[PDB]
């Protein structure tokens, strides 16, 4: 029976096309059902529907059957982003958590904006900077100290210009998380790099301090907008779903034929 | 003499029409009468419509507009070549021959610049 | 040899025509063709591009040039962009001209900015980019996000405790520092606690309203692997996989 | 549709009556399509992305 | 720095036009648009009012151009309502209401500016300089 | 128009019936007509749809009405507003301006001086899609409820016409090729 | 190498008169002809073969054997492609040519096996429906008609 309507796939396929195959695929085992049932299976579901439609808009226009396949093939080895095979969104009636990176999140809007790690940092180590005079771009291919300093300072820049974007798109409140970060690989040397990160230069006023040092400069300017309280580590309740008994429906069910036989013919038609 | 009937759609064209079919007849039966049409769609929408009208849409040529204007060019003058001399593609391999002769011409020093550069017979096609 | 062209090949071949002697009076065809010019972003702009746009328009007559952007915002670095030619635009230039009203934020957050960017002298480390202090909208003065008790601040700075951390024990534990107060807002905020509100107007804080800002895709994962053991699904609106790779 | 100019033909700098465009062209059959209608117009259009859910922009004629 | 007037900008030489974040930029290229179709600042006005056809804008992004001329394009709009109808709900609209005496004729520039709103010159990056490499194919030397 | 020496031209030809055999004049009113043209040579329309798309239908009436030879005859049947889409073609065959802009307080405070349109009326609709596909079924979807609705609708008399026929078409197949033999309709 | 045989075999095809008074080929001028007349015949009952094919029966003598063919009905348009069309001495004649005969090779193709073969492709009913176009198509054009 399965190699049967299998047979029958085929020759919908073969006949009607990709859509119709995969559409009476899934009415007949009624896989949408049981993935819309599923916990998680409805982006599963909208990424069988996107690669669906994908798979219908490259098989219209190639002829062969197998050429499809081989397409499929080849896209799969490949895994280069175009605009089209991107992947979507799976719901939008349901609200969700937005995460957007920064460079996504210019010019947009969030009432309510979570920063956790705003205090990492990444230290570059090739020497591509900018003169201070003639403002063009200088690659220095030696490992000369000067030019690496120059290029961090412009690598500190860029992440104080990341910090200014990603303070100035909340509207009612911004939570961040500031920690003593050391980049060194000493445990415990006296100081901390939280001077060589974005935040800390704003913080502790571009000098190096300690971590009671960071906290006094974090308790130092204290207002009814700035306040700041412990990280605590603690779980009681993952959620409540509160749900709701879905309401009712029924598909309306067509009445009379759209059209009769109606078809401009020859006398091979009726032959 | 040209007639030009203004109307809002075209069903009242069509009544038309066929109020002048039946009205003037043609004085030879195996005479085409000719239907200008936008396309082809228009064309079999038209037939269809004077079958509905007539009963029998026969002997009837929807020829284009172009096509129309060749035909009254071949029909009302005599000794016209099929195919033109000053085609797309004949203009542009006769250009292609003349553009290089001219380009010591002072008029053209425009595009002396522009293809007395670099040139392997691409910018100049 | 191809006859094929790039995005960058565009810039080239218009900066490598604008280069040349005859074509100077082609940019004069651009000043028969566009007589003014309204540049928006001007922090994420190549030098070849502000070195066509000074050949076009810098001291001819009848032409305006009005280059509006932000010295802030130019993140785009790793693309090509550069804030030096920015300060080679503004050395160049002489009239400055600055915004003062801020429409979209609480004023609370406003003052935040304004407190903790105007600490020091120069704070982008820069002498050619100034910060100045922006003033907040009036009709959006009564924007307060409360909670079960009393008002809750615009900023909230998280402090972790301890000495010294590490880079993945500290983004774990921020990732459940932020996870719990997500489930703490959307708990309480079902239950009419938690609002935003606009003068009078109420509004429960839904799930789409919290966004988690993150810098690259692995803490991002590690964002959404936190958020997902405590029931609450999230999107990653900065996904850009393919779907073949799944 | 628009379609940029060549550049260098003279009918695009001097237009006349009889000229073709495809900007006029279009914007006549919008109106065609619209006198055309008996008894029913259903005009559809992309008016949110399926991407990122941004906001799209119909047409200036509808 | 100086503080910026949408309705008291010179249009003359080159100015920098410093938008802070969440600012009004894409309302104020709109101003801008609106100031420089009709003619508006007096002194320190065009000396011509120009089309759609010759005002240029560039922005970076597709769908940020995209935005931005449906946003001229609702400032058109709101701007010749308010032109016909004398008043508006807005100090901006108000005060460019004021700056003008004829109401007949910024209100039909308007609705030319409406009609011509398919045909704006609202172009990216690369695409105003391939559209220049394309126009002038003689002057760059391109295919 | 061009000249007012051809205004005059313009206004001794009129329109005869073909089949009622009456006279009628190319204007609403032959004394405006002159107020009607502007200065420059274009006349300022009522209709605002009509004078910004119709730019290809002025040409070619201008070039119809400068020959000199020409008889025009008009069969013009008028349309009895009910509907919206009807509302519409009367606008815009009896050359009247029906937007309200609200030029005093009067105008713009009372509201009953527009046309009523009936919540029932679906002769005109705007539907807001996010997938093309999603667009085209939504489209084949309303397409089955206008033929179940009316009874005297035959499929030869519905089209559908899609400005970017090569980004549709695979999914106009797709969603119409896909239709079980109580909802297929032929395509 | 087929075409000197060709030219003459055309040549003693257009020699042969085709008529019930002896009218050959040549005889019809430019203006008496008309070659691949397109016709759409429109029907709006549903077109039952069993009701059809008795009516058929009724007249046609060809119609003895060749049990009816089985088709769905149709209600719409029906097209033709009549090859030609020529008057003479007052009088319409129509003409159709087949050509397949991949059957015959001696001088057996005498008119029982033509009307065995009219029977056997079913151009009955293609050619009583070129004789009702072109009656309809005589009806409208020339006013006062008789068949």
């Amino acid at each position: 029976v399965v190699v049967e309507e299998f047979d029958g796939y085929r020759q919908i396929w073969r006949k009607r096309g990709v859509m119709p195959m995969l559409r009476a695929l899934m009415s007949a085992r009624n896989i949408a059902e049981n993935l819309l049932a599923t916990a998680g299976g409805e982006r599963r579901l909208t990424d069988i529907l996107h690669i669906s439609e994908l798979l219908q808009e490259a098989g219209t226009q190639l002829e062969s059957e197998h050429a499809l396949v081989r397409w499929l093939s080849q896209h799969i080895l490949e895994p280069d982003s175009n605009a089209s095979s991107q992947q979507m969104r799976l719901e939008s009636d349901k609200h969700l958590v937005q995460i957007v990176t920064i460079h996504k999140s210019k010019g947009l809007e969030y009432p309510l904006v979570w920063l956790p790690f705003i205090t990492n940092f990444r230290v570059q180590e090739q020497a591509f900077y900018h003169d201070r005079h003639s403002f063009e771009a200088v690659l220095d291919l030696n490992a000369a100290p000067e030019s690496v300093d120059l290029a961090e300072a412009e690598r500190l820049a860029e992440d104080l210009r990341l910090l200014y974007v990603a303070l100035t798109r909340s509207v009612w409140h911004c939570s961040l998380g500031v920690a003593p970060l050391v980049r060194r690989r000493g445990d415990k040397k006296g100081d901390t790099d939280v001077h060589q990160s974005a935040l800390g230069r704003l913080l502790q006023k571009g000098e190096p301090q300690d971590a009671a040092g960071l906290r006094t400069c974090i308790e130092a300017l204290c207002d009814d907008d700035i306040a700041w309280q412990t990280a605590q580590t603690g779980d009681n309740q993952p959620w409540q779903v509160n749900d709701v008994s879905t309401a009712e429906l029924n598909a309306k069910t067509l009445q009379r034929l759209p059209g009769d036989n109606w078809r401009v013919t020859s006398y091979s038609g009726l032959q | 003499m040209l007639r030009v009937y203004h109307s809002n759609r075209l069903d009242v064209l069509e009544a038309l029409m066929e109020f002048i079919v039946e009205r003037e007849r043609l004085d030879d039966p195996f005479e085409p009468e000719m239907i200008l049409v936008q396309s082809t769609g228009m064309a079999q929408w038209l037939q269809m419509t004077l079958s509905q009208k007539f009963g029998i849409a026969a002997n009837i040529d929807f020829p284009l507009p172009a096509s129309f204007i060749w035909d009254m060019f071949v029909r009302v003058l005599p000794e016209i070549p099929k195919e033109s001399a000053f085609n797309k593609q004949s203009m542009s391999w006769k250009l292609m021959t003349l553009l290089p002769q001219l380009l010591e011409r002072e008029d053209f020093t425009l595009l002396r610049h522009y293809l007395t550069d670099d040139s392997d017979k691409r910018k100049l096609f | 040899r191809r006859g094929e062209l790039g995005f960058d090949d565009m810039l080239s071949r218009l900066d490598s025509a604008l280069r040349s002697e005859s074509g100077e009076v082609l940019a004069a065809a651009i000043r028969t063709r566009f007589p003014v010019a309204m540049i928006d972003e001007f922090q994420d702009t190549d030098p070849q591009q502000y070195r066509i746009f000074r050949r076009i328009w810098h001291h001819q007559p009848e032409t305006a040039l009005l280059l509006i952007g932000d010295p802030k915002q130019a993140i785009y670095a790793f693309r090509g962009a550069d804030i030096f030619t920015y300060m080679k635009a503004r050395s160049e230039v002489h009239a400055h001209y600055t915004l003062d009203t801020n429409w979209r934020s609480a004023p609370g957050m406003v003052n935040s900015v304004n407190k903790l960017f105007s600490q020091t002298d120069d704070a982008f480390m820069f002498r050619e980019i100034p910060f100045i202090p922006v003033k907040s909208a009036g009709k959006n003065q009564a924007l307060r996000f409360v909670f079960k008790g009393e008002t809750q601040p615009a900023m909230k700075m998280w402090l972790m405790e301890g000495e010294s951390c590490g880079v993945g024990d500290y983004q774990s534990t921020m990732a459940q520092v932020c996870a719990a107060q997500i489930r703490d807002w959307l708990q309480a905020g079902q239950r009419g606690e938690a609002l935003l509100m606009n003068g009078d107007d109420a509004r429960p804080v839904r799930a789409s309203d919290i966004s988690v800002l993150v810098r690259s895709r692995q803490e991002a994962a590690q964002v959404r692997d936190a958020l997902t053991l405590l029931e609450i699904p999230s999107v990653y609106l900065s996904n850009r996989d393919s779907v073949f790779e799944t | 549709r628009q379609l940029a100019p060549l550049g260098f033909d003279l009918m695009s700098q001097k237009p006349k009556r009889g000229d073709r465009s495809r900007r006029d062209d279009d914007r006549y059959l919008f109106l065609e399509a619209l006198i055309s209608a008996q008894q029913k117009l259903y005009i559809s259009y992309i008016g949110r992305s399926i991407q990122d859910n941004s906001e799209r922009f119909p047409s200036v004629l509808v | 720095a100086e503080t910026l007037d949408p309705l008291r900008l010179p249009l003359q030489g080159e100015r920098l036009i410093e938008a802070s974040a969440g600012t009004g930029k894409t309302f104020t290229i709109a101003a801008l648009y609106l100031r420089l179709l009709l003619g508006l600042g007096g002194s320190a006005a065009f000396p011509r009012p120009l089309t759609v056809e010759e005002l240029l804008v560039v922005t970076f992004t597709e769908a940020a151009t995209a935005e931005l001329r449906g946003r001229i394009r609702s400032n058109i709009h709101e701007l010749r309502i308010a032109c016909l109808r004398e008043t508006t709900d807005n100090p901006l609209y108000e005060r460019l209401l004021e700056e003008i005496d004829d109401k007949a004729q910024a209100a039909q520039w308007l609705l030319l500016a409406e009609r011509q709103m398919d045909e704006a010159a609202v172009f990216t990056i690369h695409g105003f300089c391939q559209r220049m490499l394309n126009l002038n194919a003689f002057e760059s030397g391109m295919l | 128009i061009k000249d007012p020496a051809y205004l005059a031209k313009l206004l001794t030809r009129q329109r005869r019936h073909s089949f009622e055999d009456r006279e009628l004049p190319l204007f609403r009113d032959s004394e405006n007509a002159g107020q009607l043209f502007n200065s420059d040579g274009e006349q300022d329309v009522g209709n605002p749809l009509l004078a910004s798309w119709g730019k290809l239908g002025r040409d070619y009436i201008y070039l119809l009405s400068d020959l000199e030879s020409s008889q025009e005859l008009d069969a013009f049947v008028d349309v009895t507003p009910d509907n919206l889409l009807h509302n519409i073609q009367s606008d815009i065959l009896e050359l009247e301006n029906r937007a309200v802009a609200g030029v005093n307080i009067e105008e713009f405070s009372r509201s009953d001086n527009k046309r009523p349109l009936d919540p029932l009326d679906s002769s005109i609709t705007f539907h807001v899609c996010h997938s093309p596909q999603r667009e085209v079924e939504v489209l084949h979807d309303r397409l089955l409820a206008m033929l179940e609705e009316d009874p005297t609708l035959t499929p030869r008399d519905i089209i559908v016409m899609v400005a970017d026929i090569d980004s549709y078409s695979p999914f106009i197949q797709a969603v119409f090729g896909s239709a079980p033999a109580d909802r297929y309709l032929p395509y | 190498q087929w075409e000197p045989v060709l030219t003459e075999w055309i040549t003693a095809v257009l020699q042969a008169p085709l008529n019930e008074t002896g009218v050959s080929l040549s005889q019809l001028s430019a203006r008496n002809k008309q070659v691949e007349m397109e016709f759409y015949l429109p029907i709006s009952e549903p077109l039952i073969a069993s009701q059809l094919d008795t009516l058929i029966r009724q007249f046609d003598p060809l119609s003895a054997g060749c049990p009816p063919l089985e088709f769905m009905q149709v209600r719409g348009m029906l097209k033709g492609f009549i090859d030609l069309v020529f008057r003479h001495e007052g009088r319409y004649y129509l003409l159709a040519y087949k050509s397949n005969w991949l059957g015959e090779d001696s001088s057996a193709y005498t008119q029982q096996a033509m009307a065995a073969a009219m029977q056997a492709h079913r151009y009955d009913l293609q050619y009583q429906l070129y004789t009702l176009a072109l009656h309809r198509y005589l009806r409208h054009r020339i006013a006062d008609y008789d068949y």
